[PDB]
């Protein structure tokens, strides 16, 4: 299963 | 910010005039990702050509590959014509059956 | 050892909508997952025989999962146009690339989380999964941002977690094909040239993994004739081709050999004209 960004923007 | 699309046109086993086979175009080492690709048959868009997803590599430039099935023959010339912005026009490459 | 990647890009187009959001997924060079939001009605989707079997509530995680990145992703490109004092009207690309590489044993022997803008590295997490770094200044406000949040921590969980489970079950579904180590079957091509030297072409076909190395040498010396190596390249059919190639003088041909290394090989070849 792939990656999440859990909302973490740069 | 540009990189120019590397191409090669091939077959997927070696050819046999007769027999059925493979034609692919695999198109490497371009940005930005949008690309227009079209396999030709003398001359003309060859209709069900079928495409496989877009990615990426280690260096971030994107690939992709196009394919047809086709039988070689002694009179029929087959190419892959690829245009992308790093490109002012289009580039028609041919098959060369040595490479 | 295995890889399990997944593949990830954002280009906007101003003007015309939200931005086109992609992953696709990989075990070694097999690809196996993609999605693409300008599909009808977007999901994650199989794309190889081993992944099709896994129930309706990996769709819908993963489907999720995907749609909650697309937004993440407008608004890293909202943010790198700050970052950059970039105009609203242009196209720009980000992406991102995270998986694990594993021994057989289940040891991670790298983890990767790491991002590009513009096709050129923006930040990435370290071998060490704890710290980052980042290429230039507009990377070094997110790599503050991303210190001060911990966020490498998660993501390592990820990588060490997550990853490595998950890639273990692949190797299972789909172990018919994706343990093989087809090694390459290799010959010499010659091609007399109207300069009057040859070329000699060293083909490499049929193998996968797509890791090979192919290389013309004499006894020793370094090679200074005029030489060739194409990109590797799928045939299509889960196999790799790759060729190289060396000008060399009318007569000469038998003093060049073609040395081919690849995992699936129990010895290098070595071959001549």
């Amino acid at each position: 299963r792939g990656p999440g960004c859990a909302f973490v923007t740069i | 910010i540009q990189k120019t699309p590397q191409i090669q046109v091939y077959s997927r086993h070696p050819p046999e005039n007769g027999k059925p086979n493979i034609l692919n175009c695999y198109v490497t080492q371009f940005h930005p990702p949008h690309i227009e690709i079209q396999m030709l048959k003398n001359g003309k868009k060859i209709p069900k050509v079928e495409m496989s997803d877009m990615s990426f590599s280690k260096d971030w430039s994107f690939y992709i590959l196009a394919h047809t099935e086709f039988t070689p023959t002694e009179t029929d010339t087959y190419a892959c014509r690829v245009k992308h912005a790093s490109m002012a026009e289009p580039k028609t490459v041919y098959w060369d059956r040595d490479m | 050892s295995h890889s399990l990647r997944y593949f990830v890009t954002a280009v906007s187009r101003p003007g015309f909508g939200e931005p086109r959001y992609m992953e696709v997924g990989y075990v070694d060079n097999t690809e196996f997952v993609r999605f693409d939001s300008d599909a009808e009605n977007p999901r994650y989707e199989p794309r190889a025989r081993w992944i099709e079997q896994e129930g309706p509530e990996y769709w819908e995680r993963e489907t999720r999962r995907a749609k909650g990145n697309e937004q993440c992703f407008r608004v890293d490109l909202r943010t790198a146009l700050r970052y950059y004092n970039q105009s609203a009207g242009g196209s720009h690309t980000l992406q991102w690339m995270a998986g694990c590489d594993v021994e057989s044993d289940g040891r991670l022997l790298r983890g990767y989380w790491q991002f590009a803008y513009d096709g050129c590295d923006y930040i990435a997490l370290n071998e060490d999964l704890k710290t980052w770094t980042a290429a230039d200044m507009a990377a070094q406000i997110t790599r503050r941002k991303w210190e001060q949040a911990g966020a490498a921590e998660r993501d390592r969980a990820y990588l060490e977690g997550e990853c490595v489970e998950w890639l273990r079950r692949y190797l299972k579904n789909g172990n018919a094909t994706l343990l093989r180590t087809d090694p390459p079957k290799a010959h010499v091509t010659h091609h007399r040239r109207p300069e009057g030297d040859v070329t000699l072409r060293c083909w490499a076909l049929g193998f996968y993994p797509a890791d090979i190395t192919l290389t013309w040498q004499l006894n020793g010396e370094e090679l200074t004739q005029e030489m060739e190596l194409v990109e590797t390249r799928p045939a299509g059919d889960g196999t790799f081709q790759k060729w190289a190639s060396v000008v060399v003088p009318l007569g000469k041909e038998q003093k060049y050999t073609c040395h081919v290394e690849h995992e699936g090989l129990p010895e290098p070849l070595t071959l001549r004209w």
